[PDB]
DNA sequence: AGCAATTTAAATAGGGAAGAT
DNA sequence: ATCTTCCCTATTTAAATTGCT
């Protein structure tokens, strides 16, 4: 590996980064570095010539392409190296940022005009209660109101009038109204709980009219003639010539208002708001210490008074001011130029090579990746954002662990930490044995990195370790709920951090197929402002729905609407990238998606089926589930097993349904020599983690290495009984399973569990589907509701699979990628496919995926919960000793294979079942004794 | 300007995009609007192309037509489909040497010797295929590109008409573009409009060879009103003419191997500089149309 | 400023200065000096022209070119042109050359055509020397005038061969040189390496009239390199033998007062050009080509 | 220093000459006696040299070796025939695996066990000539060579005594110089005091496979104190067989091509790092002990 | 002998203004 | 407008000296 590194640099920043970049290269002369070096070298260089301090200028060059730049070096448009570099440029009607300029700060010297009321100051001072009646930005928006209603708000002198109690302070003018929703949802969003409001409000001032006092802000109102009796002490000289001044700016502006449209409105004030939060809490976090008195802001952790209202308006204007300056005009720092990605695919990656079909001075690009698993979906990924120049992406994916298995793909093929974080925020102990030094594994937490300049205009300089990873990595492998709350959240900051990390990188989602619908919902939210700054998304789902994928295509659409319309550019259209194992497709849509995504899933379809069948799936007509299980187990067995020792994967639904399963198969009386696993989500940190390792080293089968993990010289039936934890994420082959049916999708994802790594094809039948669910013997109405799509407005007319499923079929993705709307309630799969065309549909509701005019509500948030699950309380074990009611328990030791112990940790308990003893056992964790 | 590099043996190449063009301290250099200038060696350039986006001054102009610069620009009639007028403005403020053009007309007029020449520039095609040979792509001597420059050579020979030399550069460059393509494994429909590497590529080093092309006429003095090869799709002149003997044999194979081994857009462009001078070119085809004017 | 050429008969040859020419709401426009925005209207002008301090952008030159307005860039002045592009019979439609090119081709082959329009460019010439009269020089209505008018005359009329159009070429124009002498009190003797006032001039002054010369030669297509009574290898001989009708009508009398004045040389530019745009000098050589090659 | 770059990829590589090795502000650099210094990247040097007129310091020495780049002494051949001895600066402060050193200690000791490995290291320069194959001078796979060494594997599989391998050494050192130098057309005897650039290229290449060996040797923690190959001319400690077994697949018709093209050494330094990063030479040494010490 | 702190000063870059075309 | 020349303008590099280990 050859390079050549250059330095812009100034100072003795040219002379003490010289001496590390003149310890790995050769000095060639003039202040540039030429010489071969080790990925490693570079991967050192990097580290110490970041850590090195501020104002390093170094570009590096790979043979042409640009390695790495540090800091904002201009660098490379077309040529490198710059000459006569200077400041004016391009001075265009900008419109959209002066706009955005005008709107924050005015908002901004308005936000917090309410705390001059008395309560405020007496709960700052301490004699009452320090929750407000009424809260400081809704008093602030009525002052607001009251002054628009009474003089001209935009050229007129400012003087606060005598403001009464209004339970709604939005009128029609557009532009007010936009003010009004800044100042009041500078903390957080209205709540709107009417429903007729809820089906009907689409507009933006149309349903800013419904965002009243109750939403929120009025807390209990018994002293509400205190809170609105007020003070006019900011008539000062700085305070009134800045509020003049970007009035003036803003009443030049607003002519452009009018000309944008809905989803324009929508985005630029969203960026207002995460902006002006910027900038309240960049100003709120540090302390300034000076003060004029008689009126106050804020406390400092003394409880001591500072930060006076005139200047804490001030130092929120200028920081919000500033914070929009920098995420509106940041060339952001990117990823290194990986080498061993831009070669040739070889044998089953050369798909990899498709790459080569797309366009690389694409401004948009929205990937739709249908390739199957084991096929290398994420390194694929990678190098469609690496076609383009270099990378800057948030890699959000589903799990820890996921997460864990792509950092390491992208640790071992090219990627050092300077350019990847992985981000996991729970600090889990999951820790490595055995050798510490001969691991070569357990990718962690360092990030060498190189912070943003993004992180001067966060509150307190961003954060410690975790914030610094999110918004300053070039590439980051995170957990997806640090990307979801990019779309906005009910109460505080949290929205600015991955809003402006999601600004400036592209966006990656893989397998989202394995989220909930909401949690769909509000990841094609996520796609949608992605793309409205002109980044790209990768979608990597080879069980796509039509639907899925149209709504995900519609939301990218929208926001590159809202892209092209915000630099003022014409609309020509999405690069959709389809793509799979079998080939590319790159057309400009914009209109008739549905046609191309079609075409291209039959002929995916096509090279999917004269392929030979891997899974042969047949449902079992024997009624009860449990004799179903033996006898299909004992098929099975007879049938597929690798001379005498056979692999099987009991998938059910819930947890005491698999230890159901698993006393019924432990007290079964066979010749058969059984050796029961379970497998499902309740367990303690120790055990968990345990069974994890375990199942990856044996269920490995692209070579012979677990023979040595079990016993295979015994003819031996190895059955682990499972729930869906084994469909999602894991790389698990097993020789068969036994399905209890909840969805279609997991048919095809235990179908991928099984021959997962081998080629060779089942003769008879590798999959036998169960009868019935085991909740029709508890509720004959729904059954399939537990890990499936069925639900109280779907209902199914028949529960039996010979009815809802073919008796013989060859499971595939197939099934799933056509997507069939009739015959939904006797199909499983035409059942899916309605479901998902009737939640992820091309509206705005109130819970969809096109939400308009509710993104300034606060309703999408909480009517649409990012993974929404039941109350969890969490019991904890403690060295031994269980915290709450859980009494341990002895499982039966009949057929137990493995049983790893636990001490530490902690289960995951529903409060449903906390009424109970969850009584927790060291096989089989959770059930109802 | 002493001698000033013969235009033959002028190196670099540039088509400038998204940049305003100007001249600092006498130099010629293109600015974004990131505040970088980049300068041009305008004594040392044989053209500039202008992609969209892009804006050059008076000056920048009056110091590249005196240094012998084609400056072109890449829109207008530039979609490549109609190929019907890439506005592209030549330096004739330095006075041509004519001979070139007086034994060009000779033929151009007299409708045989037109013919003839035609023929000749249409083996052109195969002896620049000879000449240039490629270690990345396709082997020019087996015996699919033998039987069809063969087949090519034995149907130029025969030819009669334009309309039958109309048809014979179907059959070479769209079976050559076949070729590339099923040995490149990849399904490949020729497109100016279309968006794939292969077709972006394609289109690059077509602006290339017109650059290269239009600069090798001016050099002679010979312009692009006198056509050898009249058709309905062979609108754009005598540029194309000189430009297509060098489709098949540098700019196809280095946009095929470029696409193929995903190299960016600067790359290609660069291994179009490393190709069109480690090779010379611009004095191949300088010489080869001195060698078609002759009498 | 804004500067009208007529040139043909209906189109005007627009010059632009100090002006940054972009596409404002949808057509092209130009910011001025003064900051005050001038649109073009596409209809009457199919030559425009850009002088010093003038930038254009891409989107600005496709849809100029894409109205049939054809741009070059010259130095300030309007009549000392760098760089252009050839005119065809239509800019998008097809590409031909234009029907005056191809005129002139024809005539100069035969050799009795290139003789009897070597013999009436000569007529021109006196034609210009009476049409254009000024007011310092001589009266070309003077008897020794017109008798060297009528000695041309005789000259051109009675030769058969080239090279006695040269030397009686010579005989008037160091004739009509020898007659400004004896006006202006002076030894004057034709040399461009004299380093007075009245050779220097002179000088610049027939570099001036070669540009307008190459304007009026691009304007119909018409290539620089068939000349009429310079030799074939003479470069941009055609330009010359144009030059030559303006050089001893408008440049000589110009030059002599100029000299005999002793202003400095951007005033002398400033008479040249207040000249040619005054009496359209331009749309006088761009007449007589026209008349040349259609005969 | 993070993961300091594997010893077997680091890269650098240099013997400096006429110059005094210091550090200035952080980097090891050297000065010259015209005030020329040069840095030294230590943290991806592979070894450093020293040749007349060198003078190395204190913490220079100390950077070199706690990084880990092993520094030897050019000088010290006194002799007639030999390159006598090279003192060679350890970095042990580095503390090195240790059970190679076991293996390499259980196959010293044990005398059949030497033999053994005396056997294996003997073909081992037979498969580096037919592993690094160069471009020019000879061909590996011609008959002569195939002959030699083919005779040279059936004598050395035959062989029980030490002495026959240095006999069997001394006939396959002979063969390949002599053939070498029938290629380059040269006659050729190894003198380390002539004056001819076959040989001193030759003794250049001695020095810089010694601190390749003994880089590759630290690298695993082997000592140059344990000879698996010893006799009285071949006493020079475990580097004389680790450095000749790349002399004739890598140094001597490298040395022999850069005598042949005849610029100077530095020409031969850089090749001598290209061909010893481009093939890997170091790793591939490290590599071969390492399957040499755990069979 | 290398370096560090710290001064001292020479020079590099840029912006504004005015004069040319 | 574009570009050049020149005057601030201070920001930015290189040398110089010298205790300190
Ligand atoms: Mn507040
Ligand atoms: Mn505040």
């Amino acid at each position: 590996m050859f390079i050549r590194i250059k330095c812009f640099s100034k100072q003795p920043i040219a002379k003490k980064v010289s001496r590390e970049v003149s310890a790995y290269l050769e000095y060639t002369g003039n202040n540039t570095w030429e010489g071969h070096i080790s990925g490693q070298g570079v991967s050192n260089l990097q580290t110490k010539l970041i850590n090195v301090g501020k104002g390093v200028k170094v570009v590096c060059n790979y043979q042409d392409k640009v390695l790495f730049a540090i800091g904002n070096v201009a660098m490379s448009d077309t040529g490198s190296v710059p000459k006569y570099t200077t400041k004016k440029v391009y001075k265009p009607d900008d419109s959209i940022f002066t706009l955005k300029q005008g709107l924050v700060g005015v908002a901004a010297l308005w936000h917090d005009l309410g705390k001059a009321n008395s309560y405020f100051q007496r709960k700052l001072r301490g004699e009452c209660n320090p929750s407000d009646p009424v809260r400081h930005e809704w008093v602030s928006g009525v002052i607001v109101s009251t002054f628009a209603k009474g003089n001209d708000w935009l050229s007129d002198d400012f003087i606060i009038p005598e403001v009464k109690h209004s339970d709604n302070v939005f009128g029609d003018d557009q532009v007010l109204n936009a003010v009004l929703w800044l100042i009041n949802t500078h903390h957080k969003k209205g709540l709107v709980e009417d429903p007729i409001y809820r089906a009907t409000k689409t507009m933006f001032t149309e349903t800013l009219q419904c965002v009243n006092v109750n939403g929120g802000w009025f807390n209990y109102g018994d002293n509400i003639d205190e809170c609105y009796k007020i003070d006019t002490s900011f008539i000062t000289d700085t305070y009134v010539k800045q509020l003049n001044r970007y009035r003036k700016k803003l009443l030049a502006t607003k002519h452009i208002w009018f000309t944008l449209g809905e989803d324009q409105k929508i985005a630029i004030l969203q960026e207002c708001r995460v902006a002006l939060m910027l900038g309240d809490s960049n100003f709120s976090s540090d302390l300034i210490g000076g003060d004029g008195s008689h009126l106050y802001a804020n406390l400092d952790e003394c409880g001591n008074l500072k930060q006076t209202l005139t200047q804490h308006l001030l130092g929120v204007t200028d920081c919000a001011l500033k914070a929009l300056f920098t995420i509106n005009h940041h060339k952001p720092v990117k990823a290194n130029f990986i080498p061993t990605i831009a070669e040739k695919g070889e044998g089953k990656f050369a798909w990899q090579n498709g790459v080569n079909m797309v366009d690389s001075s694409i401004d948009n690009m929205f990937c739709i990746n249908m390739a199957s698993t084991g096929k290398g979906k994420t390194l694929a990924n990678l190098k469609l954002l690496q076609h383009f120049g270099n990378v800057r992406c948030s890699f959000g994916l589903g799990m820890v662990s996921l997460t864990k298995q792509t950092a390491k793909q992208f640790l071992d093929m090219g990627v050092d930490y300077n350019s990847a974080a992985m981000v996991t925020g729970f600090s889990k102990s999951r820790f490595n044995l055995g050798s510490e030094s001969l691991d070569q594994d357990e990718v962690s937490v360092e990030y060498w990195g190189q912070t943003s300049s993004l992180s001067k205009v966060f509150p307190n300089n961003n954060a410690g370790f975790k914030n610094k990873k999110l918004l300053s990595a070039p590439i980051l492998v995170t957990t997806t709920d640090h990307l979801v709350k990019a779309s906005g959240v009910k109460k505080g900051n949290k929205q600015m951090l991955p809003y402006v990390r999601c600004m400036h990188s592209d966006l990656v989602l893989d397998e989202i197929d394995d989220y909930g619908i909401e949690d769909m919902v509000v990841l094609a939210r996520l796609v949608y402002l992605t793309a409205c700054y002109g980044n790209k998304v990768i979608i990597s789902s080879a069980t796509i729905t039509p639907a899925i994928s149209n709504i995900f295509y519609e939301a990218y659409s929208s926001g590159y609407k809202v892209f092209c319309a915000n630099k003022q550019t014409t609309y020509k259209g999405v690069n959709v990238v389809w793509w799979d194992e079998f080939g590319i497709k790159v057309e400009k849509v914009t209109d008739q998606f549905s046609n191309l995504n079609t075409r291209f899933v039959n002929k995916r379809i096509t090279n999917l089926l004269e392929s030979t069948p891997k899974h042969k799936a047949l449902v079992v007509d024997q009624d009860d589930n449990m004799e179903a299980v033996k006898q299909s187990i004992t098929t099975l067995h007879n049938a597929h097993n690798s001379g005498g020792v056979s692999f099987g994967l009991i998938r059910t639904t819930t947890i005491k349904d698999c230890v159901a399963v698993t006393q019924e198969l432990q007290n079964w009386e066979t010749d058969l020599s059984i050796k029961i696993l379970c497998y499902h989500s309740r367990f303690v940190g120790d055990t968990k983690a345990q069974m994890e390792e375990y199942l990856s080293k044996v269920l490995n089968r692209k070579g012979d290495e677990y023979k040595k993990f079990v016993d295979t010289t015994t003819p031996t039936a190895y059955i682990v009984v499972a729930t869906p934890v084994v469909e999602v994420g894991r790389d698990f082959d097993f020789d068969w399973a036994i399905i209890e049916p909840s969805s279609e999708r997991s048919i095809v994802q235990c179908a991928g569990r099984v021959l997962r790594h081998r080629s060779s094809t089942p003769t008879t039948h590798n999959i036998h589907i169960l009868k019935y669910p085991f909740k029709f013997y508890r509720n004959s109405n729904i059954c399939y509701d537990v890990a499936g799509y069925e639900s109280k407005g779907y209902k199914l007319k028949s529960k039996n699979m010979l009815d809802i499923y073919k008796k013989e079929s060859i499971v595939n993705s197939v099934n799933r990628l056509q997507g069939d709307a009739a015959f939904y309630t006797k199909s499983l799969t035409a059942l899916e496919h309605k479901v998902l065309l009737d939640k992820l549909t091309t509206d705005i509701a109130d819970t969809n995926v096109f939400v308009g005019g509710w993104q300034l509500t606060a309703n999408p948030h909480e009517y649409c919960k990012w993974r929404r699950g039941t109350k969890n309380e969490d019991l904890v074990l403690t060295d031994g000793k269980w915290s709450g009611n859980v009494t341990t328990t002895k499982p039966i030791q009949s057929k137990i294979w493995r049983k790893w112990q636990g001490e530490n940790g902690s289960i995951t308990v529903p409060e449903y079942l906390l009424d109970k003893t969850i009584c927790y056992n060291d096989f089989y964790g959770g059930y109802e004794n | 300007m002493q001698k000033q590099i013969l235009t033959s043996q002028k190196r670099n190449m540039y088509i400038l995009s998204r940049c305003k063009v100007l001249v600092k301290n006498g130099q010629v250099c293109h600015l974004h609007e990131d505040g970088n200038v980049y300068t041009v060696p305008y004594a040392n350039t044989v053209f500039i192309g202008l992609a969209e986006g892009t804006s050059i001054t008076n000056e920048a102009m009056s110091m590249l037509a005196a240094n012998g610069v084609i400056v072109f620009w890449t829109k207008g009639g530039g979609y490549d489909m109609f190929a019907a007028d890439i506005i592209c403005h030549l330096p004739q403020a330095d006075y041509r040497p004519t001979k070139y053009m007086q034994n060009w007309v000779r033929l151009w007029l007299d409708e045989e010797k037109k013919l003839s020449a035609a023929k000749e520039i249409l083996k052109m095609r195969v002896d620049s295929l000879s000449t240039h040979v490629h270690d990345f792509g396709v082997d020019v001597e087996n015996k699919r590109v033998s039987s069809i420059v063969n087949k090519f050579d034995k149907g130029v020979t025969q030819a009669t008409s334009f309309e039958s030399l109309l048809g014979h550069e179907g059959t070479f460059v769209k079976s050559l573009y076949k070729e590339y393509a099923l040995e490149y494994e990849i399904e490949f429909k020729r497109d100016h409009k279309s968006a794939d590497n292969y077709n972006k590529f394609l289109t690059l080093g077509n602006y290339y060879a017109y650059g290269i092309a239009r600069s090798s006429l001016w050099a002679l003095g010979i312009d692009n009103s006198f056509p050898l090869l009249h058709g309905s799709t062979r609108r754009g002149g005598l540029v194309f003419d000189v430009a297509d003997i060098i489709k098949t044999s540098i700019i196809l194979p280095l946009a095929f191997h470029a696409a193929d081994q995903g190299m960016s857009n600067t790359e290609f462009k660069r291994s179009c500089v490393a190709y069109f001078d480690k090779n010379d070119i611009l004095a191949y085809l300088i010489n080869n149309i001195k060698r078609l004017c002759m009498e």
